[PDB]
């Protein structure tokens, strides 16, 4: 997972992305009080978060080195033999793990969720494993909308994303998933002074993604569509 | 936001500050300034060669996964369910 | 209670005050006030109806336990054992 | 697990339950010491809970919407499937969970202790779980008292308490015992200040249960056996 | 050290204190002192004798392993991986 | 996992045991960038959190009762049968643990580093665990090399130690490996005030494990090779 009224997140409430404005639903769900919910792909969010962190090769506002940072995380762990036809059960051709955020229609009593799953994929084709994402996304939809339920919580958009990996005979792959929760660096904030701590985060608010990384004088990481997950 | 303002009548804060040059820190790490935290999404996956130890292949494997796209390498990460 | 004098002459104490208007909060978490920490006891069961998919079932029936009777609905479960 | 030297259990140290004082013990177990260990069955603190944090149609002191709780938490879950006569590794019938919560006799020393315990039941018979979890009652007392003599620590009392759910074909079911550790807010102290913190643990140390619901305006939500687990 | 001048520049201090006479307490507890850590090694194996229920027979061979050699008994471990 | 630019390790870092300089590699390693890495046993460092927090029967600086201790911890159970020749999968004859320390070289910028691992052990013969046990340190100084190179960190040593037991027939067997971040408390800083949070950690890098012993009037626990894991 949950981020409630303590929090904010990166991609949409603070360095909002473009592409999270001029985005189109991918179906709509319905939720217990009979609102629809639409879904859309989280990839604008994803991406907002490598521009933040930065890659290996190019850090920027990355977690401290040894640094304590809770996260809403699960993962999955599956083998590909090196030379068996036979998978016995727990191995597989690929992994793929899944993140969705739903922000809360009400945050003063509501909080947003975070649904994660993650599972193995048993054919060697990786066309038929982007048909089975498509239904997981249905799937994590649905159970939202009972999550929401039981909470009477509704909600405002979910935002749902994918990573995964086809491993060659004889590798292990993981596919991880997490939301991490974290404190903003003054160097990060253009204009932010630790002696303002509340006008800090209204600057990280004010600014999208375009022009944070103009005011630091950062290249887009995720420009045309360089990142893939 | 107009949210913060509602917020803030509960006691509530989103201020999320990290006193360290460069890096961003944990929620509840001794030293932030403010209650509140700030979140974000990665979806990433790594892979090892298989060897004769699970623990140690899914040790690697995960930490080129966390080490891949966004960077949360060298991080102590505990998990909120 | 007499036991708090004892105790605060080790340093210790067992204050454990959340900042909010009505909400609880977890230990450890930035704003309480005192050093101390307050526990009880939940034991609970949620059900689903089966799905194709394990962890989703996971996620929904241990909402619906959380939610049941005592509520601690939408928090984040760190785990101590 | 264990509250120690920093913390007060809801139900037993404050808003004390009437209920806990008329209790009566199930059995005794002997400790490392020689001294007995009374054992009684923990409904009063269990239903304790549910007074303070109400419930999802009545809410009361619950934790902060997207806070983060540290609980000593457990759990199982298990399928029934929809139409099959045998069962698979993780199938049953029913799912159970226990929590037992004992108190140190000299608690600037030791520690009080958690133990938790969960299980999946498979029979078709619910009173055969119920006979079954008489058992597992005398089961966490001997692992109390392997416990306590690791430490060298004595307990003056447990309090064991379960819930169990049978699940119907095709259903799946999460039995969890969790024990939140969180810090209470001013308007759940009657009289309270966010000025005066030791004064405000006195004031709930000093309040019964009844007392607290009568000085806020509740009412029981525990009264005549109404809560089920 | 002089490690620690270089750090005290970047914002990072090391420092570790407990308020408690004679105990240690857990990073991020509140009423540390400073907003550094110390750690150590700790590597042990425990036994009981087997019973009917197998989470029991891991609490009590766990509480074992705690409490053998270096005294790590009746704390509340959350795990860092 | 990870102890980074917040952290000081016991004997080491702070309380350095003798036995550290003493020491000479068992093998090295190649890193990423072509420095060898040697590889030592972690026996003095297991010994100096011994020799810090004392045992259950000779109490030193321990964590408090019912405290909050994260760690970077894993663990194994396995369960040796009372009498039955075939041997099924949670089961076996022996249970170890590993804990490894990888010091960085830059300390500034990277994060110095832990692997841990645990296995089962399936022949009843101690010799054979022993000499398997020498291959995991290889097994895990890869890992630590693989890892390293992930995050380009170049470290300047590795520190592997090892726990096991051989289980009885009948009994369960549990082997953990922690490493606790911990906060230290004055009394065990000779010298050390409340008013000196950065003088007190200064004392602690300046004493040595036996100065420190002598300073406080403690026995060494460690002594002739006394501790067995």
């Amino acid at each position: 997972x949950f981020t409630g009224v303590q929090g904010r997140v990166i991609g949409y409430d603070i360095l909002r992305s473009p592409e999270v404005d001029k985005a189109k639903p991918l179906f709509t769900e319905t939720q217990w009080d009979g609102s629809e919910l639409p879904i859309y792909d989280a990839k604008p969010l994803q991406d907002a978060l490598v521009e933040y962190f930065g890659t290996e090769q190019d850090r920027r506002h990355y977690p401290a080195p040894g640094s304590f940072i809770v996260c809403a995380n699960k993962g999955v762990t599956a083998e590909r033999p090196k030379n068996d036809a036979d998978m016995k059960p727990g191995q597989g051709y690929g992994v793929w793990s899944a993140i969705a955020i739903s922000f809360a229609k009400d945050p003063t009593k509501d909080s947003s969720m975070f649904v994660e799953d993650a599972g193995v994929w048993e054919t060697p084709n990786e066309d038929e494993l982007l048909e089975y994402l498509e239904g997981r996304r249905k799937a994590m939809a649905k159970s939202i909308a009972e999550c929401g339920q039981d909470a009477h919580a509704s909600f405002e958009s979910s935002w749902i994303g994918f990573a995964y990996t086809m491993m060659e005979p004889g590798q292990i792959g993981n596919a991880i998933t997490v939301a991490p929760y974290v404190s903003l660096p003054i160097d990060s904030i253009p204009g932010g002074s630790i002696l303002t701590p509340d006008k800090d985060m209204e600057i990280m608010e004010n600014l999208t993604m375009p022009e944070w990384l103009e005011k630091m004088g950062y290249k887009s990481l995720s420009a045309n569509n360089a990142l893939k997950y | 936001s107009e949210l913060d303002a509602k917020l803030n009548k509960l006691g509530v804060d989103r201020i999320a500050i990290s006193p360290y040059k460069q890096w961003t820190r944990g929620y509840m790490e001794p030293g932030n300034i403010g209650n509140g935290y700030v979140t974000g999404l990665k979806v990433d996956a790594g892979v090892r060669d298989k060897s004769d130890d699970d623990v140690l292949d899914g040790i690697v494997s995960y930490d080129r996964a966390e080490t891949k796209n966004a960077y949360i390498g060298q991080i102590n990460m505990t998990t909120a369910s």
